[PDB]
C-alpha cells in the first residue's frame, strides 16, 4: 500500500507519521535522519608547494670561452660572464687576467619537504546526497544507509523505500576547488600552462609523483661579484608562500547553514536545506484490522502545561475509557503542535500523559488517537530563557 | 633556638607522590607540589612539596625527600627551579618553600641524581603584583620607601595551623615474590606487613618479621602486600590513601607569613608644566606605565584616572576653586586659578 | 551505544608474534581503563593487561611477552604477543571499564606448535 | 603536538543580544560566524582583554574560540 | 578564600558513606567501580564495586 | 564570583559564612586526587575592578 | 631571527660564520605563542624527523 | 638498521667554502653553509653544511 510524504531535510530531528487506511488501523512511522552527506565528483588536476632554486656549479674556463649547453629544466636560465679573477683558499685559481669565461646556470625544482604538506587543486560538480537514517515501522527498528536519487530504494523485511531526490540542487561546492592542510577554499588559481609569479600557481606539478614541471618565476643571473664565486640571482617569492600568508578563513568557517565540511572522502555534512520526497511501499501483511485494535469510549483532554517553548515543554493528560488495552498511534493531523512520542500504552480505564511542542498562545486542535478525535484548548506561557541551544522542533504558524 | 620552632618536623617524613609531568610524562616523583600561594609584592612565593627540609636523615639546606620508601637527603643548591627565567630560591622549611620567582604560567623544578633527572612541571601562573602606580616587571635599584606586604624569610608560630595524618597501607609487589610453590613475604627488617591473597579464598594475613608461605597461589599478582606505620605523619594531601579511623592527630604551625615590610618604589619624573589662563598644559615622559590621578576640588571631582607609558601632551582646563593632579608616587600638587 | 570492535585475531605457529588492535566508537579512553582478557573455549575470561594514565600491568602469566599500549588520539589500544607457547589460543575480548563497563565481541587467536 | 588551551570567556544572554567578556593571555583567533545562507563571518585576533556585544536570532550563531571546539547557540522567544 | 581539602577515603570492594561536618560550604560525594594506582603497582586488586 | 563570598564576623570569629559554589565533579580514572570547580575569588575581580 | 651563527673554537683559533637567513617559527593553532607550552590538547602536526631514515 | 642508512656518506669527504662573515672579514671556512631549510613548527631547524657529522 504505497504512501509518499516529505522529509525536512534536517538530521537529528525525529519525524512522525501516520498510514491511514479505511478498514485498517493507522501504521506508524518514526524516522530520525543521524547524517546527510554531500559527496560531489572530484577531479584532480595539480599540486603545489614549496619551491627551491637548486644551483649547479659555476663552469670556469681561463684564457679560452665557454658555451651554453641547453637542459630545459623548469624555468632553467644559463648565462655566461667573462673578465674575473676568481679564488679559493689556496689562492687564485686563475694565472690569465682577461678572457675567463664561466657558465653560470640554475633552475627550480619542488621542495622535498613537501610530499605530505602540499597543496592540491580541483574541479568538483555533479553533487550527490547520502544519508544516515533510523526507522522505526511496526516497531521494526532498523539503521541505514541510503542514497536520496529516484534510484535505489532500500528493501527490508518486504517493505520497499524509495526516497525522492531533493527539492533543490544548490552545493556549498563551486565548480572550482583548493585544498591545503586539510582545509579547503574556493579560490580562482590558473590553468595548466598558464601560470604567472608572485600568485599561487607559480610552479606546476601534474601529480605529486609525475616529474613534469612547469615554473614561472622570473629568475634573472645577476653579475658576479669579483673575486668570488657564486651563481647569484634574483626572482619572485614563493607565491604558495605568501598564499599561504592570505589565508581567507575556510569554508569550514564561511560555509553557509553551518554545515561541516569533512576531507577524509571530500563532503558536507548536515546541510539543513530543502526537503526529500518519500515513498513507501509498505506490504499489507504489516497493517492491523480494526477488530484487532483497541476501541476507546469518553476521552476527555486536558493541558496540564502549556509553554510555547522550541522543545517539548507541554503536558497534557487525557483521561480514557477503553475497551480494549493495547498500544496504537497517536498524531495531531495539524502542525500547531509536534507530539514527543508516537504511541503509548492503553490501558483500561487509565489516563495518558502525552510531551509535545507548541507555538501557539491558544493552541486549539483536533488530537487523532488510534480510533477517534479529541479536541484540546488551553493556554501556553512566555518561557524562561532568552538563547538556547538547539533547534526549533516545529514550524511556525502565519 | 629553632630546634623548639623545628621539633615539630621530628614527628613527620617527606612522601614521594604522583606527578602529572617529570621528565618523561604521567609520573611518580618525590616532588610533587600540591600548591603554591603568592601574595607578596615584589615576587615572594610559598610553595608546597611533597619532600621535608632542614631535617637529616640537624642541618640546614638539605632538602630531604622520599624514594620508594627510603628517605635519602641532598643539599638544597643541587635543585633547581624555574616558570620561564631562573628563579632564586631564598630557603625552605619543612615541606613550605619561599623563593623569588619570575612573572609566567607554568611551574617547573628540576633536580638530578646519580643517573636519572627528576623534574615536576605544573600550570599554576605566577602572579608578580607591582605596587603603587608605577607598574615595572623587576625590583627597582632606589627610590622612595613605602609599607608592603612581603612573606616572612624566617620561621615562626602564628594564629594558622595545617593537619598531619597518620599513615596509610602502601602496597609493594616487591615484598610478594614467587617460591616454587607457595608465595613468599619478605617484610622490612624491623616492621610488620600485611599480604591480601584470594587465589583461594580472600585471607588477611599479619606478618610481624615473619617470612610466610602460603599455598593455594600461582602467580604473585594473586595477591597484594602493603606496608604499614603509625609515626612519621604527613600532610592532608588528596594524593594519598585515608588511615584507619578519624585520621586525626594534631595540627601543626605555619611558617614563612605576610608580614608587614618595607619597600621602595621608583619616583616617576617631574611633569613639564607650561600654564595660562585657566589652563595649563603638560608634557610628560615616564620610563614605565605609570598612573596620572586627577581631579577637581569642587563639588564634582572630574576625577581622571589614566596610565601613560609613552610620553604625551595633555591640556586641561584648572578652576579657581583648585585642582589636583598625582602623578606616579609624587605627593599631590595643588593649582588655583587666579582672575587674569 | 559505545561499540569495542577488536581485531588483528588469526592463526599463526609457535614462535611467533601478533599485534591485537581493539578500537572504541567514541574517545573514551580518558576517563576509562583498558584491558585486554582472554578466555579459552569453556574457561572463564581471565585477565592479560591492563592500562591507564598510570601505566600498564600485565598478567604474570604473559610477563615479558605480551605488552599493551594505549594511543587516546586513535582511540585504539595494541597488545603485541611475542614467542606464543600452543596453551596461548583463545578468544580475546578487549574491555573498557568506568562507571559503565563495555566488552570487546573478540576475536580467535590459534597458535599451533 | 599539544597546543596551549585559552581560558572560558564570560557570556552573558539578553532579548537578541549576546554580550562576551575577554581576557586572553596571548594573541588568539575568535571566528564567528551566523548558521544561515549569508555567514556574515568575522575572523578576528585578539590580544587584549576586552567587552564585545554581538546579536544571536532564532536562526543560530556559532563561535570559536582559539583551539577550544565549536560553540552552537540558539535563539528562543521571552 | 582557601580551599581546604581532604584526602579520599577509599575501600575496595566495599562501600562507604557520607559523614558531614557541617564544614561552610561541605561538598562530599562517593564514587564507586575506581580502579585507583601507586607506584609500586595497583593500590588495590579488585576490578568493581 | 563577586563581592561577599566569604563572610566572617571579624578577623577571629572562627566561622564563617561561605557562598563559593563549590562543585564536584568526577575524579580521573586510575588517579588519586580530589578534583573540583567553583566560581573565581570574587575579591579578586573587585579589586581588579 | 633574520641571521644565524655558527661557530666553533680550535686550539687557538675560533672558527665562527653567520648568514642573514631568516629563521621564522610557525605556531600551530588558533593561538599565536611564541615558545613551546607544557600542557593542552593533543592535535597532528608536521615536524621534521628525528631519524635519518 | 643504522649502519645501512649510515654507509652511503662513507663515500664524500668536507670541504671548504666561502662565508662572508667571519670572526673578522670573509672567509674560506670549513663550515661554510649551503643552505637552511626551516619549514616545521616547533622551531626545529635542518641545516645544510660543508662538513660531515
Amino acid at each position: 500500500y504505497e504512501h509518499a510524504t516529505t522529509m525536512p531535510s534536517q538530521a537529528g530531528i525525529s519525524y512522525n507519521t501516520i498510514v491511514n487506511r479505511a478498514g485498517y488501523a493507522p501504521l506508524p512511522i518514526s524516522i530520525t535522519p543521524t547524517k546527510i552527506k554531500l559527496i560531489p565528483t572530484v577531479n584532480l588536476e595539480y599540486v603545489t608547494c614549496h619551491y627551491k632554486t637548486g644551483m649547479d656549479s659555476p663552469a670556469i674556463k681561463c684564457c679560452g670561452s665557454q658555451e651554453c649547453t641547453p637542459t630545459y629544466r623548469p624555468d632553467e636560465q644559463c648565462k655566461v660572464f667573462t673578465g674575473v679573477y676568481p679564488f679559493m683558499w689556496g689562492g687564485a685559481y686563475c694565472f690569465c687576467d682577461t678572457e675567463n669565461t664561466q657558465v653560470s646556470k640554475a633552475y627550480v625544482m619542488k621542495s622535498d619537504d613537501c610530499l605530505a604538506d602540499h597543496a592540491e587543486a580541483y574541479k568538483a560538480h555533479t553533487a550527490s546526497v547520502q544519508a544516515f537514517l533510523n526507522i522505526t515501522v511496526g516497531e521494526h527498528s532498523i539503521v541505514t544507509t541510503v542514497y536520496v536519487n529516484g534510484e535505489t530504494p532500500v528493501n527490508f523485511n518486504g517493505v520497499k523505500i524509495t526516497a525522492g531526490p531533493l527539492s533543490t540542487a544548490w552545493t556549498p561546492f563551486d565548480r572550482k576547488i583548493v585544498q591545503y592542510a586539510g582545509e579547503i577554499y574556493n579560490y580562482d588559481f590558473p590553468e595548466y600552462g598558464a601560470g604567472q609569479p608572485g600568485a599561487f600557481g607559480d610552479i606546476q606539478s601534474r601529480t605529486v609523483s609525475s616529474s613534469d614541471l612547469y615554473a614561472n618565476t622570473n629568475l634573472v643571473l645577476q653579475r658576479p661579484k669579483a673575486g668570488a664565486i657564486h651563481v647569484p640571482y634574483t626572482q619572485a617569492p614563493s607565491g604558495f608562500e605568501q598564499w599561504k600568508k592570505d589565508k581567507a578563513p575556510s569554508l569550514k568557517f564561511t560555509a553557509p547553514f553551518g554545515c561541516e565540511i569533512y576531507t577524509n572522502p571530500i563532503r558536507a555534512e548536515n546541510c539543513a536545506v530543502g526537503s526529500i520526497p518519500l515513498a513507501f511501499d509498505i506490504p499489507d501483511a504489516l497493517f492491523t484490522r480494526v477488530s484487532e485494535t483497541p476501541t476507546l469510549s469518553a476521552a476527555e483532554c486536558t493541558l496540564n502545561e502549556c509553554v510555547y517553548s522550541s522543545d517539548f515543554g507541554g503536558i497534557a493528560t487525557v483521561k480514557y475509557s477503553a475497551s480494549k488495552s493495547g498500544k496504537c498511534a497517536v498524531h495531531v493531523p495539524s502542525g500547531t503542535a509536534t507530539l514527543k512520542e508516537a504511541a503509548v500504552e492503553l490501558t483500561e480505564q487509565g489516563s495518558a500523559t502525552i510531551h509535545f511542542s507548541t507555538a501557539n498562545i491558544h493552541p486549539e486542535f483536533r488530537l487523532q488517537i488510534c480510533t477517534s478525535y479529541v479536541t484540546c484548548k488551553g493556554d501556553c506561557h512566555p518561557p524562561k530563557d532568552h538563547i538556547v541551544t538547539h533547534p526549533q522542533y516545529h514550524a511556525q504558524t502565519f | 633556638s629553632t630546634e623548639e620552632l623545628f621539633n615539630e618536623y621530628k614527628l613527620t617524613r617527606p612522601y614521594m607522590a604522583r606527578c602529572i609531568r617529570c621528565a618523561v610524562g604521567s609520573c611518580h616523583s618525590p616532588i610533587a607540589i600540591e600548591a603554591v600561594k603568592s601574595d607578596g609584592h615584589d615576587g615572594y612565593v610559598r610553595l608546597q612539596t611533597s619532600s621535608q627540609y632542614g631535617l637529616d636523615s640537624l642541618k640546614g639546606r638539605t632538602m630531604r625527600y622520599d624514594m620508594h620508601g627510603t628517605i635519602k637527603e641532598i643539599p638544597l643548591h643541587q635543585v633547581s627551579l624555574y616558570t620561564s627565567r631562573p628563579c632564586h630560591i631564598v630557603d625552605g622549611h619543612g615541606y613550605f618553600l619561599l623563593a623569588r620567582c619570575p612573572a609566567g604560567d607554568s611551574i617547573t623544578m628540576e633536580f638530578k641524581k646519580d643517573s636519572v633527572r627528576h623534574s615536576c612541571s605544573v600550570p599554576y601562573e605566577v602572579k608578580f603584583n607591582p605596587v603603587g602606580r608605577e607598574l615595572y616587571t623587576h625590583p627597582p635599584e632606589h627610590g622612595v620607601e613605602q609599607a608592603c606586604q612581603v612573606y616572612a624569610h624566617d620561621a615562626q608560630n602564628r594564629g594558622a595551623y595545617v593537619e598531619m595524618h597518620l599513615p596509610g597501607s602502601e602496597v609493594d609487589s616487591s615484598l610478594v615474590s614467587l617460591s616454587g610453590s607457595s608465595v613468599t613475604v619478605t617484610p622490612p627488617d624491623g616492621t610488620s606487613a600485611l599480604v591480601e591473597c584470594e587465589c583461594g579464598g580472600t585471607k588477611i594475613s599479619e606478618t610481624i618479621n615473619k617470612t610466610k608461605q602460603f599455598s593455594q597461589c600461582t602467580k604473585k599478582e594473586q595477591c597484594r602486600a602493603y606496608r604499614l606505620q603509625n609515626d612519621k605523619w604527613v600532610y592532608n594531601s588528596d594524593k594519598l590513601p585515608k588511615a584507619a579511623g578519624a585520621t586525626l592527630k594534631g595540627k601543626l604551625h605555619v611558617p614563612f607569613l605576610l608580614a608587614d615590610g618595607k619597600c621602595t618604589v621608583p619616583l616617576a619624573p617631574e611633569p613639564m608644566i607650561t600654564f595660562g589662563f585657566r589652563s595649563v598644559s603638560l608634557k610628560l615622559h615616564p620610563k614605565n606605565p605609570t598612573y596620572l590621578i586627577t581631579r577637581q576640588l569642587a563639588d564634582e571631582p572630574h576625577y581622571t584616572h589614566e596610565l601613560i607609558s609613552e610620553p604625551a601632551v595633555r591640556n586641561f582646563t584648572v578652576t579657581e576653586k583648585g585642582w589636583e593632579f598625582v602623578w606616579g608616587n609624587h605627593p599631590p600638587k595643588r593649582f588655583w586659578a587666579q582672575e587674569t | 551505544d559505545v561499540q569495542l570492535q577488536a581485531s588483528g585475531g588469526g592463526s599463526v605457529q609457535a614462535g611467533g608474534s601478533l599485534r591485537l588492535s581493539c578500537v572504541a566508537s567514541q574517545n573514551l579512553f580518558e576517563y576509562y581503563t583498558m584491558g585486554w582478557y582472554r578466555q579459552v573455549p569453556g574457561s572463564q575470561r581471565e585477565r592479560v593487561a591492563l592500562i591507564n594514565n598510570g601505566g600498564s600491568n600485565v598478567a604474570g602469566s604473559v610477563e615479558g611477552r605480551f605488552t599493551i599500549s594505549r594511543d587516546n588520539a586513535k582511540n585504539s589500544i595494541y597488545l603485541q604477543m611475542n614467542n606464543l607457547k600452543p596453551e596461548d589460543s583463545a578468544v580475546y575480548y578487549c574491555r573498557a571499564f568506568g562507571p559503565a563497563d563495555y566488552w570487546g565481541q573478540g576475536t580467535q587467536v590459534t597458535v599451533s606448535s
